[PDB]
């Protein structure tokens, strides 16, 4: 240092990116915090960085708003109990973790509505209800057979699901031997040219997969059940795998 | 501790070696097999670079520096004095990092997501092996690693590329600092343009993605969207790393010559070679 | 083989997207322009509409002239040959006036001159395009962000081309518009000042570009990793928080101790890349003005 200019601003920067790394790492302590004990009191060390304070997002179309950090709740059953007498262990699953929607099948809470694109509307439709949408470049599911990682069929490919605002695919609608349909992520799933494979899921596991109270949208709820048990499936269809 | 969403995930399985003996956590950090074998070649990297420190007789971290083996050595061995340490941290830095890349993979494998991260990651691993691993086999000596200084890493750098005349004239140089700018450029725009949808005017609503797009088109004509930007940074980011890689594997080796002097196969192709005028005729 | 979700597998296309009003006087857009499949197996494959008000119109104009300006030159250089034109690309320089000219504007054409009056272009078009970076997030309702950002990249420009120029006294001390010319002027300009690498500002520069490159990396390997729940949903996942968000942070989280949030993750990102040009213009900035020789400046203050 001092009385040079250089030093003083080398000085000065060190000074301010502590303040900016301090005021990056609280904005990221909006949401999760404050930590928890396994059993989901409040922790005892939770850190040398506090809270924020809290800032509120108006959201469009009459939603309402979301104001974080507020109070943590995870607002849905945790079907899993200890396998240790101290922390730091793997929590088992106490039933089917596909159908209690723990581990990697796990989902949250979201809203049971519908995303809403920029003028209100729902912004994933199935294409048929999308006027007009249409494949434009690939090769199109609609009509394949759908195949699960036990090498067998679990059903055919009836629609896709856009995303109208970004004009992509976002799930395949997939209808079952009993003539009702589910939606498979598009990301878990390959397109080829006589089929569409299904790793993550064996075809008896199809069934299970959670299912969209209205036929024509799917919630924000709904979306991240499906997204769950697909995932999860990478680990708990594990032994019906025949392997490829 | 964990986060107030955090107990659903921490289920059993995923690892990849050694069943159940190492599926736990310390505090926020899972372990797993590659958790173990992480701290074991750091701790040991460490504890050598510390030894390395003694035999050079300085501790201040401005100052410590470890060297690889004088290019004499060729590829064997050397003394721990004298380039001895420098190998076995290499080969510990080595271990470390792919060590940490697996257990990125055993994480993924618990929580269900994709692998792209350590894959990511692996770009990083492989440029780093370039300089102190392939590139020294290719060119004949570990000599012509970097040595592990803070500074004295940068000497390394700044005579290496002198070595080559000014070591911008290096094309495949010049690609790389182009992905590096550009993914600069993706980046800013990306953070900018996701908290402007998020942080609106003061007191209405947040944006949508579709407003996302709607500022990108009238701005330059076109928007690339959400799935895109993610594609692209991934992209810059790992090109760059891949033609710095590249950049380098390639100097003392197929081109070890000045780099300006490269760029005459160009001007000197017969359609325009003696063609009078310009800079060069 | 899983699919990775770096290209799209099925293309869907619909209508035009005409996009979104809010303010933003519709008179000043185009109609949308083709659509590219090819594109479209990476992002949106929709070309267009394009705003253009006359702020659009002024900074375009002035960017073709700042090209029209330095093209000239270039092909006089060449001696009228598009042979020796393409030949020698890299080669042709348009210099700044010589250290005698100062800060005047007296300088011949082929001398100096035609430096400035490419320069006065560029001026223009980067500010007027700057104002257009707000003024399109003021029409849409949206933050400024982008055009905060933008200043950051404009201030070691400005820093490089006209600040500093302005303070040392002369424009002879600005970048000269060339391909290779301007690659020899970096490596002088660091000679000159006893080599950057000892300049903590240029350091710094350093730690922020890798770091945007390693920032960018993680966090677009991240999103595509949790596409598979929506994962790039990122402002619905901000309003809401789903397991797309739960997972990112979690794998961060075990891996190295701490995580981020959706949106918070986006303020680390517009931080790391802005902070390269913001330090790094300091840098330049202070270099030849107070310190001739960092190698000598360094032994002075650490
Ligand atoms: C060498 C020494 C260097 C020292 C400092 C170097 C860098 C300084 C830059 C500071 C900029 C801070 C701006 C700001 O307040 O952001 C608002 C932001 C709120 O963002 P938001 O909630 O999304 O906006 C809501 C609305 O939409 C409202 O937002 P909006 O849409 O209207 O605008 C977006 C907002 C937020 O936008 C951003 O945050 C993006 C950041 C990009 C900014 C780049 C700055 C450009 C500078 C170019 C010129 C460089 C010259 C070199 C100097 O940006 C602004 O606040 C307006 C900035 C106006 C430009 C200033 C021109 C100055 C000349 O909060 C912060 O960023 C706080 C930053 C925390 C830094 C703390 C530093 C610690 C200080 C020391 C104490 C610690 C002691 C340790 C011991
Ligand atoms: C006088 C000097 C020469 C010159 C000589 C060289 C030389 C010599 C080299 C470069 C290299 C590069 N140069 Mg050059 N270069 C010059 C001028 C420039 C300019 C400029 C504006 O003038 C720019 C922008 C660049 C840009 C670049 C990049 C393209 C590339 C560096 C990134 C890289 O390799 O990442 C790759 C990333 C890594 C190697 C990081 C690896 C990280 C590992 C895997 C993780 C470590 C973990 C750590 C130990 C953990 C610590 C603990 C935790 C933090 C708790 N050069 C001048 C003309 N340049 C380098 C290159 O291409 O290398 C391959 C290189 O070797
Ligand atoms: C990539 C091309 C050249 C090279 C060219 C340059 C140039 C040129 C510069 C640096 C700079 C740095 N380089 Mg180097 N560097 C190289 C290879 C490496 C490797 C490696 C294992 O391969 C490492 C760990 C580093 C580490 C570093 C940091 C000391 C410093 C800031 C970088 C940064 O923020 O990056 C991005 C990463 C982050 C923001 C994440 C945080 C990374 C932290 C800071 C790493 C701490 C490293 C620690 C001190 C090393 C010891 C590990 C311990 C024993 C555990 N370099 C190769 C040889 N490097 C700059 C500097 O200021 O040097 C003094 C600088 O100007
Ligand atoms: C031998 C060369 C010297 C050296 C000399 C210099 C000099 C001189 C400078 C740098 C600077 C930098 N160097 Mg160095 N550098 C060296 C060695 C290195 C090494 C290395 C591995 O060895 C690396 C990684 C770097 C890296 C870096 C960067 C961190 C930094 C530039 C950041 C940036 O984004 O700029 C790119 C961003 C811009 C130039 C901003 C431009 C914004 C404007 C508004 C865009 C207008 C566009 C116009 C309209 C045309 C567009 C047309 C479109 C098609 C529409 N240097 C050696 C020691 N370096 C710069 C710096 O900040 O230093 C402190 C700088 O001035
Ligand atoms: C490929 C694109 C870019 C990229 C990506 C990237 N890096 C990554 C990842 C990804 C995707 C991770 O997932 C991983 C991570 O966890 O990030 C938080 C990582 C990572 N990138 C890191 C650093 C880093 N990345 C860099 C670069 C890049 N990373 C690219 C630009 C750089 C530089 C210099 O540009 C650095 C310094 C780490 C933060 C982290 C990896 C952490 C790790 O491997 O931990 C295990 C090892 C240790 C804890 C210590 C090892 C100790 C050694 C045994 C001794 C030290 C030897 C060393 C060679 C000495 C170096 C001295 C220097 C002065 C030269
Ligand atoms: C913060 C650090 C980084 C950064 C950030 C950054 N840059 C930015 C921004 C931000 C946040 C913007 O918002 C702004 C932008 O618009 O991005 C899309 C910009 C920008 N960064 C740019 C470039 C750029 N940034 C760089 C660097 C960086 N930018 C840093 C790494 C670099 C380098 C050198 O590394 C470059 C080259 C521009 C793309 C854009 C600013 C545009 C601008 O100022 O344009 C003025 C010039 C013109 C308008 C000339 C237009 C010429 C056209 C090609 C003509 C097209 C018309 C057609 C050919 C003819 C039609 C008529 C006929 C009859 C002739
Ligand atoms: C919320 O989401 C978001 C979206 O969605 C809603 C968005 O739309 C966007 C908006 C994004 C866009 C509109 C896309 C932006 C595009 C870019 C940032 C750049 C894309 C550019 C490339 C892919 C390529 C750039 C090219 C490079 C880096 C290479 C160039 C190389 C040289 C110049 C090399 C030098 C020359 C030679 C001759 C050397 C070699 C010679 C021989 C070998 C011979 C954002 C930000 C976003 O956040
Ligand atoms: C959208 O989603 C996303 C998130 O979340 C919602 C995220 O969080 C992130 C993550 C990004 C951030 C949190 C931003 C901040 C990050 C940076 C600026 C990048 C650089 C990071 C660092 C420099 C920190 C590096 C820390 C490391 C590598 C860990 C150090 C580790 C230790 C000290 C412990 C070692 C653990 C071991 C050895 C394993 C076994 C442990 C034993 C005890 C045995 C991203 C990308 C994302 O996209
Ligand atoms: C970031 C800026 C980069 C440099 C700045 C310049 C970038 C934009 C360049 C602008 C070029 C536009 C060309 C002229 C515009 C034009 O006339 O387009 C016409 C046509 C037809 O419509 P009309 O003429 O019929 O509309 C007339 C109005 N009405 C119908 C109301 C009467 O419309 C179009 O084709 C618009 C399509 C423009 C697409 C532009 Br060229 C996109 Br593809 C350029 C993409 C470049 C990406 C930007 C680089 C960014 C780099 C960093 C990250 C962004
Ligand atoms: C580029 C440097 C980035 C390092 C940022 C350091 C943040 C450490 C955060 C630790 C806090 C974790 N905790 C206890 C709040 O959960
Ligand atoms: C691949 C990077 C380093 C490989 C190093 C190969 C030689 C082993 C280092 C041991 C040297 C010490 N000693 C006494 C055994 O020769």
């Amino acid at each position: 240092g001092n009385f040079d200019l250089a030093s003083l601003a080398i000085y000065s920067f060190w000074i301010f990116l502590a303040g900016l790394i301090y005021y990056l790492q609280t904005e990221n302590m909006r949401e999760g915090y404050p930590l928890e004990n396994e059993d989901g009191t409040p922790a005892a060390n939770q850190g040398p960085f506090p809270l924020p304070k809290p800032k509120t997002f108006i959201l469009p179309h009459g939603r309402g708003t979301l104001t974080v950090p507020g109070p943590e709740s995870e607002d849905r059953p945790i079907a899993l109990a200890r396998t240790a007498v101290s922390e730091g262990f793997p929590h088992a699953p106490t039933g089917d973790p596909m159908k209690d929607g723990v581990g990697p099948a796990s989902w949250v809470a979201r809203r049971d509505l519908p995303e809403l694109d920029g003028h209100g509307h729902n912004k994933i439709k199935p294409m048929k209800a999308a006027a007009g949408f249409h494949v434009s470049a690939g090769k199109n599911p609609i009509g394949l057979p759908v195949r699960g990682c036990d090498l067998e069929i679990a059903g055919k490919v009836v629609d896709i699901w856009v995303d109208i605002p970004e004009q992509m695919a976002r799930f395949l609608e997939v209808e079952l031997k009993d003539g009702s349909t589910r939606l498979l992520p598009m990301q878990m799933v390959k397109v080829q040219s006589n089929r569409v494979h299904v790793n993550a899921l064996s075809s008896d596991l199809f069934a299970g997969i959670p299912t969209i109270k209205s036929p024509t949208e799917v919630t924000l709820l709904e979306e991240d059940k499906i997204c769950g048990y697909v995932a999860g499936g990478l680990m708990y269809a594990a032994p019906k795998r025949k392997s490829v | 501790a964990l986060l107030s969403f955090e107990r659903k995930y921490r289920v059993p399985g995923g690892t990849l070696v050694g069943g159940n003996l190492f599926d736990f956590w310390v505090g926020p950090f899972y372990v797993g097999f590659f958790g173990v074998a992480t701290f074991f070649f750091a701790a040991l990297g460490i504890i050598l670079i510390a030894w390395s420190a003694v035999l050079q007789g300085t501790w201040n971290p401005q100052l410590i520096s470890v060297y690889p083996p004088a290019l004499e050595y060729g590829l064997g061995g050397a003394p721990l004095a004298k380039g001895g340490l420098w190998q076995i941290i290499t080969i510990c830095a080595t271990g470390a990092f792919v060590s940490w890349a697996l257990r990125e993979v055993e994480i993924c494998r618990k929580l269900g997501i994709g692998y792209h991260i350590p894959f990511a990651f692996a770009f990083a691993i492989l440029a780093y092996l370039t300089l102190v691993l392939f590139r020294p086999v290719m060119m004949g000596a570990w000599g012509y690693a970097f040595p592990y200084g803070i500074w004295t890493h940068l000497d390394w750098v700044s005579n290496t590329g002198y070595t080559y005349g000014n070591f911008h004239y290096n094309p495949a140089h010049m690609i790389a600092i182009s992905f590096f700018f550009t993914n600069a450029l993706a980046l800013a725009l990306h953070g900018a343009l996701v908290l402007s949808a998020a942080n609106p005017e003061k007191g209405k609503e947040m944006r949508t993605p579709d407003h996302e797009d709607t500022f990108f088109r009238d701005l330059v004509g076109y928007s690339i969207g959400t799935l895109g930007i993610h594609r692209l940074g991934l992209l810059l980011s790992l090109s760059a790393v891949f033609f710095s890689a590249l950049c380098m594997i390639i100097t003392g080796t197929i081109w070890f010559d000045q780099w300006v002097d490269w760029w005459q196969w160009w001007v000197k192709l017969p359609w325009w070679a003696n063609i009078p005028g310009g800079i060069n005729g | 083989a899983e699919y990775q979700n770096i290209f799209s597998q099925v293309q869907v296309r619909g209508p035009a997207d005409l996009g979104m009003t809010e303010d933003v006087n519709l008179a000043n857009r185009s109609g949308v322009g083709p659509f590219s499949t090819l594109l479209g197996w990476f992002g949106n494959a929709q070309l267009g509409p394009i705003y253009l008000g006359s702020l659009g119109v002024l900074s375009l104009f002035s960017g073709l002239m700042w090209f029209f300006t330095i093209g000239i030159w270039f092909w006089y250089q060449a001696g009228w040959n598009p042979a020796v034109f393409l030949r020698d690309l890299f080669f042709f320089s348009l210099e700044p006036p010589a250290p005698e000219y100062g800060l005047s504007f007296a300088a011949p054409l082929k001398e100096g001159g035609l430096w400035l009056i490419a320069s006065f272009f560029m001026f223009v078009a980067v500010w007027s395009w700057w104002g257009r970076t707000y003024l399109r997030a003021q029409a849409l309702g949206m933050g400024k962000h982008t055009a905060w950002a933008f200043l950051s990249a404009i201030w070691l420009w400005m820093v490089l081309g006209f600040i500093r120029p302005i303070l040392m006294g002369s424009w002879s001390e600005a970048v000269p518009y060339g391909i290779f010319s301007h690659l020899d002027w970096t490596n002088n300009f660091s000679l000159v000042h006893g080599n950057l690498f000892y300049n903590p500002f240029h350091g710094l520069s350093i730690a922020f570009l890798y770091g945007s490159a390693l920032l960018f990396a993680m966090h677009g390997a991240t999103i595509l990793a949790v596409s598979r729940f929506g994962g790039e949903r990122e402002l619905e996942q901000i309003a809401d928080r789903g397991t797309a968000a739960e997972r990112a942070a979690l794998f961060w989280r075990w891996t190295m101790g701490f995580n981020a949030t959706m949106e918070g993750i986006h303020r680390w990102a517009i931080w790391m890349a802005v902070l390269v040009t913001l330090t790094g213009g300091i840098g330049i900035l202070l270099s030849g003005t107070v310190v001739d020789n960092w190698y000598v400046w360094g032994q002075n203050h650490g």
